[PDB]
């Protein structure tokens, strides 16, 4: 069993603590138009309810952010197309909820947590004079579905409520999906559609990656749950996108589980056929899923999956505590055996007694699910 | 885009019923809630009263009567799904009948998320207050004008079901909640002048984990009583009684009644149609009922069967078991089409004459219905008399009360027949002549019978036979025209006319006059309280083309109406209907003249024109279910009947009839003697109404329908539940079709506790007689079906899209398209092709077959070697359940309203994604409409139409149409069950039994009528002052939008109903180009014809 914190990474300590923390909540109205701020430096993909470190040093990014503190809080993360061309038609709001300035080496520096909101569709983006850009964009509504059955029975059937617990799930869709037989579809079919059945089907894989999950930790609501398996699932970012212009939770969930099922290794993105890790070898070692984004002493994100075993990987350097990601480990460069490619790092424990003694953080950029 | 949406049938399915003194607190009351409409009934005891029936915008939620202190009656409360609540009171006064708001408005709140088992409506026992629960954690109060409310914050969210405690000084109420913890029963104090809750009466009792309902006991009893799956127990504090009787272990009870207004009998009601009464704890099994979705209790041992999944019923429960042991008899069974789940427009008996076959009901209710549109006879006795000109019933006994004679008119000739029990019989009737064309004949005054032919007036004895009087023209010229009643005889000779009496061995020629023309039909019927003496004669004439009321026996005339044209009239009547009496003129080019007329002063008012045939139509009276009709004699015979006092057309669906009479003999009672070019037809009318309802019933769910003309058989997707027994197998449950087929057959298998098996039955397309069973596959589901012919090959095969079903699978990994030939009376198997997915649907594709497995949509080629070879494959991302075609362009389907339209290219052998749309909410049909446009039936019981310069613009759809239906679609059909103004004609099938037809618009017409509309609106009263414009709202959990691209035909065809000064009110300045009131009846006429 794995004895290591699963909280210890969610928290970010390396971007260190003593924090000002805001509490307060901003929340923009459905279709809504808005004119939020773009980060120059950012460039990876934020989902709603996914926690996004930043370290800024660039002076105009640092007066941004320490503008945006005195107001809103919020700024916009683009869903890059084309990131060479720098084209988006969609992004998330960023809200921050951990803030600290430093001064230091000559220079006023920034650090933040910030928590993805709110989707929208990009309208325009205007230029400033400093580089940061602004985007009037138009707030995307989370569409939610009632019961399938909802409209078929207003009737005396209506009230009828939610190893072993096997049964429980077949006498659920029986129950549940009774009324389908005064329609010209099947209960089996409609539960492709239920939001309960299909989060049971996900929880399913979310317990074989976290052997030692608790279902407390774990959201009861549709909506928040198909956001955190988007955010943990190494894919591409043509297919993350596609995720992203998702309204429905049931339409995320039917997607995600597509996605989960046709997963199964993970190659190179240069040489596309050398293949490094496979979908058995992913764990939760942080509360947010095998995969989160964490960032390097430059700023830049890097969204790291969680492996027990990689393969044609070579290492170079010797190991490194600076700056680590999970405590109590010590991470070493990681490359194709083949390319040369960086793929991420091998962390490797610093004490004898902790469980897992070793692991690998691929960085998803450098992986194809081909 | 725009569109017409008319209800061809209203809903059938019975959604509550309830009992009370609401039209008087003497007359005991039935009222059923079938949806949108209201049907109230006094229970006869020898039957059920019909007082009336009316119609309301909005789903009805909640229907419960009261009477709060000193009422004169009982007061209804209502509450639709959207909330709009209301109190309705009856009022009646003479023929008047009008259905009252004492109180209206909208319950719903600002915010809020709908409970998961649904909306609750229960009232305090003293009419203190109105508890709603229509959101969780909240509970909605109504004090018992514009309904003002409040609400309570409740601590337990999840509750089961509520109701009102009896006997309590301060209002309780006592509910089954269930926590993580468990599921227990608790009570609190509803306080007004506090406008919040306080603990209540007694202790929160655990209860079953399957506790479902609470039913509320009187006194002396109080407390309440708890069903579970097992278990009823009850609770009254420190009082408990725990049964668990083993009886109501195999279905779960689901509705109840009270049966002694003290509480110490309620019958009980489960899913599977068994009837249980709880006395006061035991339970006993009555008998078996359909499927009640509700229970009334009425009079001395009726019952009254309220069900949404079978025909409605009336049964007796006797003290007396049966043979069988049942204490439950069947007195009468009512239609009930819903569901529909699927259904096929066929030319079934005459081409041109559509007919609509549907797959009806559910499981033991399972039954195919055949709606027909028009009147049916039942033939008892054929025949061969060609040429017959004049039918006439007799009574040759004057002792005898029933007909024994019927007398014959041919060219120039009469021939007498004799009805001899069953037998019919060539004779001769002394005094009667047999040489001349007879006008007229019948039973008269004092005992005698007389017989009108060209050339005299004979009066016959009855006792003996022989001839007692005999009138003539004075220069024995020939008689034209002739009408008689019992007393009195009309008869024309030319422009000349004479009134003649019938008295005892004589006819009295009273009074003459000669006329302005030729006279060219009369009438002498005696109408009102006029004892056989009519003081009017309606008389048409030639060539100045009028109608005309004179008196008898001055000959002096009342009215003259100028009926117009070159077209002479052939027939005229006066008739009474609905105690409104009226004038009918009948003309030589087919066209029927109708108008009301004033007994006293003789005023043709109220001028309506109905086309009926090509041939001048014959008017004949006759008694149908003691009530007087019309028989229009045509090469499209009517029934001209009345309804809601305005009259009704229905076509008799026989090829034609001449000339006919009622029959009332030993032999044939209560029955009408038909005539045509070549024989004479005996028989019965059936129920005078505008559609005919055929029930084959199945024993077992019909699933899908489809009709092969080259097998003159359909093919029907069917399913039967049976049990897992103590062998490698199942057994059924009772014998349905698919056990007792005439020729039976199974699967043989090539690919790698209650449960479903599916089956394709093969029914004969005129005795719908079960000819052949295919059982499919042990957990093979069978979704599609379709009759087609493919490829090169010139044979018509069945082909069916299966899945196979397993627990642990969630979306079938396998399934398989299966081709049939239906030869010799059984189903050869031609192909069995495994896919590795669920055929949702599938489709023929200009000679290819289109089919979808899961997310994939397949292309199939059907070769010589006869098998079905994969084309062109388009991977969706969607599963594709829905599958239309028209042409070379494709609409697939997704349960989330995502459409999609792919194209397939000849050239290039692919598919091309033309158009995508996605907007989240539940899709149960959809319909191409034509090339650009395609109907759909969206979430909140809504339909809406998507419709088609820059690539951006083209590959995306545009929603046209939003409309508030209020019926759940589940079928869609391109098809009309009648014999220009619209373009096209879309039936649909609803879960309630509503039949419906869209068809399609010019702006203009559409502008029009939306115009109209309005107008309407502002007239129209509506049951519990409800807006129309707000009904008709697109509505969503979400977004409430207007109505768009959608007229109402249901409210547009009220135009012709409306009074002609209201009429003229709604046409005032309606319009540019002007619009007549004539012009816009014309119009709303026109499109009453589509249906
Ligand atoms: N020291 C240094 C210099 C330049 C880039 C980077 C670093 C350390 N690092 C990663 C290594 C893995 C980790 O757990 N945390 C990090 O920050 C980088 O991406
Ligand atoms: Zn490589």
């Amino acid at each position: 069993m794995i004895n290591f914190d699963t909280s210890l990474p969610t928290s970010h300590m390396y971007l260190g603590s003593d924090m000002e923390e805001f509490h307060g909540r901003t929340l923009h109205d459905d279709d809504s138009c808005q004119v939020i701020p773009v980060l120059p430096h950012v460039m990876v993909m934020l989902i709603p309810g996914q926690t996004l470190p930043l370290q800024l040093f660039h002076p105009q990014e640092v007066s941004m952010v320490r503008n945006l503190i005195q107001k809103d809080r919020t700024f916009a993360v683009l869903a890059y197309s084309n990131v060479r061309e720098r084209e988006a038609h969609f992004g998330t709001t960023a809200e921050i909820y951990a803030y600290r300035e430093e001064q230091e080496y000559g220079i006023e520096t920034v650090k933040v947590k910030a928590i993805g909101r709110q989707r929208f569709k990009v309208l325009e983006i205007r230029t400033q004079s400093d580089g940061i850009q602004q985007a009037k964009v138009q707030i995307l509504p989370e569409r939610v579905l009632p019961s399938t059955m909802s409209a078929v029975q207003l009737q005396s059937l209506s009230r009828r409520h939610i190893r072993a617990f096997r049964q429980w799930w077949q006498k659920y869709q029986k129950r549940k999906f009774h009324c389908a037989s005064l329609t010209s579809w099947p209960p089996w079919l409609y539960s492709l559609y239920d939001a309960e059945t299909l989060m049971e089907r996900v929880k399913r894989q979310l317990h074989e990656w976290d052997e030692n999950l608790k279902d407390e930790s774990l959201p009861t609501n549709p909506i928040d749950f198909s956001y955190r398996v988007a955010a943990c699932l190494p894919i591409d970012d043509a297919l993350r996108i596609q995720l992203l212009k998702i309204g429905s939770a049931i339409q995320r969930l039917r997607c995600e589980l597509d996605i989960m099922n046709k997963c199964t290794s993970l190659c190179c993105k240069q040489c596309q056929d050398t293949e490094i890790t496979t979908k058995n070898e992913i764990f939760s070692l942080s509360l947010c899923g095998p995969m989160a984004a964490y960032v390097n002493p430059h700023g830049y994100i890097h969204e790291t999956l969680t492996v027990y075993k990689a393969c044609n990987l070579n290492l170079s350097g010797r190991p490194s505590t600076e700056h680590s990601w999970f405590p109590g480990y010590a991470w070493t460069i990681a490359q194709c055996r083949i390319c040369g490619n960086h793929m991420g790092w091998k962390f490797t424990a610093t004490k004898k007694d902790m469980s897992p003694q070793k692991f690998w953080g691929l960085t998803r950029s450098a992986l194809l699910p081909r | 885009s725009y569109n017409y949406v008319v209800t061809a049938q209203k809903p059938t399915a019975v959604n509550g019923c309830v009992t009370g003194h609401f039209t008087s607190a003497e007359d005991l009351n039935l009222l059923i809630a079938k949806n949108t409409r209201l049907e109230i009934y006094v229970v006869t005891a020898e039957g059920l009263r019909p007082v009336k029936e009316v119609g309301m915008y909005g789903k009805i939620a909640v229907m419960e009567l009261f009477r709060p202190k000193g009422e004169s009656k009982d007061l209804l409360f209502i509450l639709t799904a959207k909330y709009n609540a209301c109190i309705l009171e009856y009022k009646q006064s003479g023929e008047s009948i009008d259905i009252i708001t004492r109180a209206h408005g909208n319950v719903q709140d600002r915010i809020g998320r709908p409970s998961e088992t649904g909306i609750i409506g229960i009232i305090d026992p003293e009419c203190r207050m109105i508890g709603l629960r229509l959101y969780d954690g909240l509970f909605k109060v109504i004090p018992l004008k514009e309904l003002k409310a409040f609400n309570i914050r409740l601590e337990e969210l999840h509750v089961i079901d509520v109701k009102f405690l009896y006997g309590c000084q301060a209002p309780t109420i006592c509910f089954v909640y269930q926590d993580p913890q468990g599921r227990h029963v608790k009570t609190y104090e509803v306080s007004l002048r506090e406008k919040e809750f306080n603990k209540g009466p007694w202790k929160q009792e655990n209860v079953e984990a399957e506790a479902s309902m609470v039913i509320a006991v009187p006194e002396p009893f109080g407390g309440a009583i708890i069903i579970g799956q097992e278990s009823i127990t009850y609770h009254n504090g420190d009082k408990y009684l725990a049964i668990a009787p083993p009886i109501i272990k195999q279905s779960t009870i689901v509705c109840h009644n009270r049966v002694d207004p003290n509480g110490s009998r309620y019958l009980l009601g489960d899913m599977e149609g068994r009837l249980f009464m709880l006395l006061l704890l035991r339970v006993e099994l009555l008998g078996e009922t359909s499927i009640a979705e509700c229970l009334t209790y009425l009079d001395n041992g009726v019952v009254f069967v309220g069900s949404r999944l079978g025909d409605s019923q009336l049964v007796k429960l006797n003290v007396d078991s049966n043979e069988q042991g049942s204490y439950v008899v069947a007195m009468e069974t009512f239609t009930n089409l819903g569901p529909i789940v699927d259904m096929c427009v066929v030319d079934l008996e005459r081409q041109g004459q559509g007919q609509l076959v549907t797959c009806s009901g559910a499981f033991k209710e399972g039954s195919l219905r055949i709606i027909r549109n028009g009147i049916g006879i039942h033939e008892h006795a054929s025949i061969d008399l060609p040429g017959i000109k004049g039918l006439w019933p007799l009574r040759s006994d004057p002792n005898r009360e029933t007909d024994d004679t019927l007398v014959l008119s041919f060219v120039g000739q009469t021939r007498v027949l004799m009805l001899n029990g069953e037998e019919v019989e060539e004779t001769e009737l002394m005094g009667f002549v047999d040489d001349q064309q007879t006008f007229f004949c019948g039973n008269v005054a004092h005992q005698q019978l007389i017989q009108i032919t060209s050339a005299s007036v004979r009066l016959v004895s009855q006792e003996p036979k022989a001839l007692v009087s005999e009138w003539k023209e004075p220069q024995a010229k020939n008689i034209s025209v002739a009408s008689c009643n019992s007393s009195q005889v009309v008869v024309a000779v030319g422009r000349a006319l004479y009134y003649l009496q019938i008295h005892p061995q004589e006819l009295r020629q009273i009074s003459h006059t000669e006329m302005e023309h030729e006279v060219a039909c009369l009438d002498i019927t005696p109408l009102g309280d006029s004892n056989g003496l009519s003081p009017l004669c309606a008389i048409g004439l030639w060539t100045d083309i009028s109608a005309r009321i004179l008196k008898l026996p001055s000959f002096e005339l009342l009215h003259k109406e100028m009926l117009g044209g070159e077209i002479i009239p052939r027939s005229i009547l006066m008739t009474t209907f609905e105690s409104s009496h009226y004038l009918l003129c009948a003309l030589g080019d087919g066209a029927l003249f109708y108008f009301g007329l004033n007994i006293e002063t003789g005023l043709l008012s109220d001028r309506k024109k109905v086309t009926l045939g090509t041939q001048p139509t014959v008017l004949r009276t006759f008694r149908s279910l003691s009530t007087t009709n019309v028989f229009a004699c045509s090469d499209r015979p009517t029934v001209i009947y009345s309804s809601n006092h305005k009259l009704v057309f229905s076509n008799v669906n026989l090829k034609e009839v001449n000339y006919m009479c009622p029959l009332n003999s030993d032999g044939y009672p209560d029955s009408l003697a038909l005539a045509n070019n070549s024989t004479l037809t005996i028989g019965t009318i059936d129920e005078i109404q505008k559609l005919h309802i055929r029930t084959v019933p199945l024993y077992e769910s019909p699933r899908k329908i489809c009709y092969q003309e080259v097998s003159q058989c359909f093919g029907v997707l069917s399913s039967r539940i049976e049990v897992q027994d103590t062998s490698g197998g199942t057994t059924a449950l009772r014998p349905s079709a698919s056990t007792q087929a005439l020729s039976s057959s199974v699967s043989s298998s090539k690919l790698f506790e209650e449960v479903e098996v599916h089956n394709l039955l093969i029914i004969d397309q005129h005795t719908f007689e079960v000819l052949h069973a295919h059982q499919f596959l042990q957990n093979e589901y069978a979704l599609s079906l379709v009759s087609c012919k493919l490829g090169k090959d010139p044979n018509t095969y069945f082909i069916v899209g299966t899945a196979m079903v397993y627990p642990e699978e969630a979306e079938p990994k396998q399934g398989r398209i299966v081709v049939f030939q239906y030869s010799d009376g059984k189903l050869q198997t031609v192909a069995e092709k495994e896919v590795k997915g669920a055929v949702y649907s599938m489709v023929e594709f200009n000679g290819k077959l289109l089919a979808s497995i899961n997310s994939t949509v397949r292309l199939y080629e059907w070769t010589t070697e006869k098998e079905l070879r994969t084309e062109c494959n388009h991977y969706n991302n969607i599963m594709a359940l829905y599958l239309k075609t028209k042409g070379d362009f494709i609409l697939v389907g997704d349960l989330m309203r995502s459409v999609l339209l792919l194209a397939y290219k000849p050239m290039e052998g692919n598919f091309e994604e033309i158009a995508r749309d996605f907007n989240p909410n539940w899709m149960s049909a959809v319909e191409i409409l034509d090339d650009d446009n395609f109907l759909g039936a969206e979430n909140a019981f809504n339909l809406f139409v998507c419709q088609k310069t820059t690539d951006e613009e083209r590959q995306h759809l545009q929603e046209v149409g939003l409309f508030h239906l209020g019926e759940f679609v589940n079928v869609f059909c391109h098809g009309s069950l009648v014999m220009t103004p619209t373009q096209g004609s879309v039936l649909f099938g609803t879960v309630n039994g509503m039949i419906g037809l869209v068809t399609s618009l010019s702006e203009s017409w559409y502008n029009l009528l939306l115009d109209m509309q309005n107008r309407l609106n502002k007239v129209i009263k509506s049951v519990g002052k409800i807006e129309h414009s707000f009904w008709r709202s697109f509505h969503t959990e979400r977004k409430t939008e207007p109505a768009t691209g959608f007229i109402d035909g249901d409210l547009i065809e009220s135009f012709l109903d409306i009074s002609r000064p209201k009429m003229q009110e709604v046409v005032a300045n309606l319009q540019k180009r002007e619009a007549t009131a004539d012009d816009l009846i014309k119009v709303v006429e026109e499109l009453t014809r589509i249906h």
